């Protein structure tokens, strides 16, 4: 893929550490959270695999915990 | 229009297949294919999914489903269920066949998928005619 | 990347055997190439790798002469 | 994006103080098989002209492309990669240069620099005045 | 009426088991529905009133589906 | 255009159905249908009716012919022409087979009719076929 | 049908009295009685079985003789 | 000329046999007959002298009539 | 096109003295199936109108459309091919036409003179002043 | 588009024709046609033209495959080469079959011809059906 | 054909006597040609045989030993 | 005056051997008295002082006899 | 608009000027001036001009009110009166006041002019700041 | 010519001591020049030969200086 | 009109052997203040450039004016009045020009051969050549 | 810009935990008499609506106002001098914001946090996430 | 502000006296406010501080009983 | 147009004031003014500055006329010239005289001033209202 | 002023202590100055007096010496 590979990196951490514990996943809520991620990435994009694998999932958790998002 | 190409060619590959159910996966956000949605499906849904599941599932890129309809083929299984939105297994699909559908920019996006809860199925170069077919169909709608 | 496999060999065929000896290339000269080589292919696409190349390559010259394209 | 593009090298080419220096630009979106001079500043190689900036082919084997989509900048003495001509332009002692994405998170194309002399400023001071242009090129579109 | 009578099974059916069930009802939303089924039914019109009510209500019910209406 | 598409497919109707006289009947006012014209006809005339008396015909339509198509069914007689622009019997008629078209709006626009002055007609199976096929044609066209 | 039924039965009885004696049928001798009776109506509707199939043949008749039609 | 001369058959038998009874000829009139007779050809073309006299004819004769065009 | 269609018949209707001038004008673009009358001076004959001046069929056997395609000027005392009209019009004793030939070298229409008197000045000056008109339309598109 | 159109029509004819080469001939300037090119070819060419020879030939109208085609039909010889952009005689081709194609405009607009290097080619029955097809298509596309 | 006969002959003569000797012949050395040998008549017509094939031969002649086109 | 001179001999000796004996002088009658001289002239330039005088004088005489202008 | 400009301003200078009679004369065609025309007036015309004859007169441009106004003065006589409208002598006027207007791009596009029948006028230092002051403004309209 | 002479010495002079100066000449240049030129003029004109020399250097001067235009 | 004066010139280059040619047009109309090349043949002296062929002041005095003015065709060894720069540019041997007037009658412009070489053909040639291209100018616009 | 402030302000009111948020304009450009909200995320006040958002009124004497001009951000826990209504709001216990300046350098607007609970992150952090919308607002308009 | 001062007093002033007392209160009808205060004190500015105050006032409660503006 | 306005303008005060030297300030960016151009002037320059320094002169805010225009009021010295393009005294000059304009946005955008060379200059009342009706119309134009 | 102070705080210390000392003032160098100046601070802000001061004036000077200005 031609893709951002640190946004890459960022956007498979926070799927794999929270977005995948969604309880109810839709076509909406993964649009929102796409939304939350790309944003808070660009703003100020990470530069190596540890702090994109780290601020991926504390950035998808804080979404999650803030957004009242139900896990499973 | 793009929605009525699709359902028509999944009625197509559903009757022709003789699939016990069949389903039309589509890849979001564009050229990126992180999450998948069951926009269509024919047939009796599998015991593990439900209505109200069918969209937003993370698409796992290493799965070789992936992998595979990237490297020009189709992909069949006994057990390996890439884009069925659960996470359990799914034992009451006894094989499944796939093919990729590209778009009209030639970026992939979804797949055409048909399941058998029995142990016969027409052979594979039967399926792979009726998938390629449809595939050729839909990737020119949109 | 995410594309279609059998239209990018197709594609870089041409490219690599006829697109690149075009005397003025241009975004408009690409263009019209790209816009050519996309239909011609979705209208009647290969399915392995040596029909693709070969396929792409003779598209690419067949395109070249119907449009006399100045070539080398 | 035009404009942020000329106003961005305007900065990267000043600071950098290199002899040229250059915006690509892929298409199509995400196939990226063409490259285009989209910004230039300072004085055009002599195998490269006004009339040939635009439709260059992209060779995806090439390191630099490989390189930046390990999200890494890349520094040659002799490898042009984009630079829209077939020519070895020896001329060149060096280039710089650092990716950009685009909104929707694709490698769009780069920010490069060159110089025809045989002294340029540290590759760490480069590496700032790249990343700081990439990052606003990246969301001007 | 001076009605296609395999249509309007069609489109009754489509409209008493899924169009009643539209969370947002509205113009568009109504326009946009009889433009699907419209279309559908002409591509392959139905001949015979079970096989056009059930073909209206599956029909209807995968034009909700694939357009991610809000039902109930 | 409509117009084309009426005469290209009375053609193929007259010749895969043998009929001696085939016709294309269309209503006006839209949606109301007082009145039908012959708009086209491929064969031999009958002698009750003639190329100046071929348009503004009032319709009938307690004739049964226009309910049966209201029904969803092709319509036959040896005796009844309800939308035959002449009130006078015409006994040269040995059998009528019709089928109605609706326009893309879905409403009864006209109708495509065989007509025989022979005993002998090819079988309604046969004749259901043609004139299906025809008038999914022509409800596409306008 | 989905017709005005007062003005249906107006016209209906114009036509059975009146329009279906005109020597002369063609498209546009229907479109004038249409165009004719139309009008008539719309400006001051029947509202009774007798009154419309009354004014419908008296209406149509008067259209006839002013407009001298030839009759059967 | 370098006519195709089927096609000129076909349209000199339509103007010769119905066009030049047309009641108002004009520029419109001929421009909507030219039409109609180059779609019908190329639709089907015809391939010999006498067939393409007579589907000439009368398919000028049908477009008359089909279009309430008024004659002699 | 057509102000230099009435500009030039004015002249031509003017020097040649004639009773009705016309420009005749063909369509379809190099089928010539129908000619029409775009500009007029004089008195139009009796047996056509303002009404019926469009869309004639060409009959391509008369000896007018097969001598113009020689290159040649057509005089007639009783054949008006182009006449928007089956009927004979005996009120004309002359017709004078010459053709012209389009931008693209195509055969497009004619410039026409008509006497309905007995006595008309004579053919070579009549040849000189259709030339000169048919050249000038000829360039005109 | 015309330019697809014609490669399309030229590989099903060539393929179909079994020819040895196959060419489609275009004139200029329209509706005048003093030069023809060859726009698109299939197989080897004759040894007696180039790549760099294949435009802007003069048409000697007075050539009888111009004549031929203009009358109705198809052209066939063992030796008479109009349009071949060469004045030399060409004596490894055996034989050639050409068809005329007219644009939308009914002008007589080129030709699809096909040649054999060979002696034996499929008969002229089955090579009038190929080539009336593809003018039939070439002649809707400009 | 509807060609002006007079052009027709020149052109002829130019292309018969001139153009067939281009060593390099091309769509634009011909387009060339055409665009000379058309503006040449339109300006000032031949009308005669005589008149057209010498002048169409010696102003193709010319136009080729002006611009120095080299002949066969 | 940046007029060209030709034409203004032309036209002066239109004027005042004829255009100056029109017993009804309007904007009208002066338009068209200038149309026909422009377009006369233009056709066929005069190019010395005596043929223009002589041609502006006689064409403006046949115009004035063959449109029956009534002179002083 | 032009013509309300005229108007306006023969008005003023007509009461300014205290004239008999007072005109606007415009020449025809543009930059080429070949006829003259009084395109309004103001008091009793002269016994020589009448209402029909105010139109399409004859420019002799050698008249020296032609050749005075383009050296940039105004111009005045007691019996030479240029463009009045009328071969004949006219003694009845005694003063003849006239200046140039000169239209948006510049070009000598008419007078603005007073007569007088009798032998008492104002003094031409006033009759120049009158003229001037209207067709500065006149020269503005168009 | 039939030119307003104040207008014209005022214009000539701007030409002659100022935008024949102009470094890059082209339409858009001299057309801007001259619309500014000819506005100046009709909203103050001058009224004799040195007055309106004098004032068109000025002017064009001024103008020059507003409009950054290089000169020399 | 401008599609008019590249095939006109075309021709006037052609047949006249010059080794540059051009139309020149006035502007604004009627008042002849500026001077542009709207067509050219040939190798450009020089003295001007392709970025220098418009807006150029017309000196009315110099004797090519007047020369037209009074209907004549006009030739010198070594003064180009309306050739786009101030230089005396001696490279040119000859000029030959003549005037065109537009459809309204008013002197529009110029057609103007060159030659950098010593010899020419005659000027009875020439004038045949510029007056044909002149007319045919003259009605375009 | 209306779509970079709607994702800007989401990134803010997430990352600030706050109860509302708001991006507010200033109209006209350079003038600043009126205030808008152009974007909000969260639960609006009581004392405000939806069809009350534009055209409140500027007072530059407010605090807010010149902090912002002396390039520093401003809270409180009373004085909301943006928010359209004239009503104090005593349900708000703390406002945070921050200007931001348009590609003119010119003040342009602020974006707002506000807490109905009596419980918020430090300001240092909420500075951190104020600043860095504001750099990125102030470059797309 | 680099603001003219005496406009600023005056718009303050209809603002602080008039405008806030607007009881619909949104971006036209500040852009209707402002256009009007604007045009109003280019048309014929005020010079000193209270006469600013005292007019912007005075204009601003002329504008909303004009307009017909509902206050309070 | 605001540059004719301009000139106008000054012309105006320039022979109203009878200053010996006037000009028209403009300031850049807007809304920012880093930058003044002397962009029109009128009689002789001062001999400290030169035609090709009259552009892009900085702003220095801190000088007391800048403030005074923002307060409000027209500024007068016979010693600081805070705009004029030069770090020079200049002591030629006696006496300034400047008021400001602001532009239809209401920013100001430039002064329009006049120096004298002369110790006699006519009183400030009279230049006050020369200026302030010369500001007026130019901060209507732009 | 409603300006950014801190960009005003080092575009004011890039003036007074560089751009003053140009040799050659005009629009184009201004207007070049104002361009770099703008987009150096926007790409990375000063935040306070020091490091405003401190930028603007060694941005500027390396404008200067890069661009190789003439100084006083």
């Amino acid at each position: 893929m031609n893709v951002d590979p640190h946004f890459d990196k960022f956007m498979e951490s926070g799927i794999r550490h929270v977005y995948m514990l969604f309880e109810n996943k839709s076509v909406e809520s993964s649009e929102q959270f796409y939304s939350f991620m790309r944003t808070t990435y660009k703003n100020d994009p990470c530069s190596s695999d540890f702090e994109c694998i780290e601020r991926g999932a504390e950035m998808a958790q804080s979404y999650a915990r803030i957004m009242n998002i139900k896990l499973e | 229009r793009f929605e009525s190409v699709a359902l028509e060619q999944l009625q197509i590959v559903h009757i022709s297949s003789e699939a016990d159910f069949s389903a039309v996966y589509s890849f979001r956000p564009k050229n990126l294919n992180y999450f998948v949605d069951i926009i269509a499906y024919e047939g009796k849904l599998p015991s593990t999914i439900s209505e109200k599941s069918l969209g937003g599932y993370p698409v796992d890129k290493t799965m070789d489903e992936y992998t595979v309809h990237l490297n020009g083929r189709h992909y069949y299984s006994n057990s390996k269920f890439a884009f069925l939105p659960t996470k359990k297994p799914t034992p009451e699909i006894n094989y499944m066949y796939s093919c990729p559908y590209f778009n009209l920019d030639n970026i992939y996006a979804g797949t055409i998928t048909m399941y058998w809860y029995r142990n016969d199925h027409i052979s594979n170069d039967r399926l792979e005619s009726i998938c390629a077919q449809a595939a050729r169909i839909l990737g020119r709608a949109k």
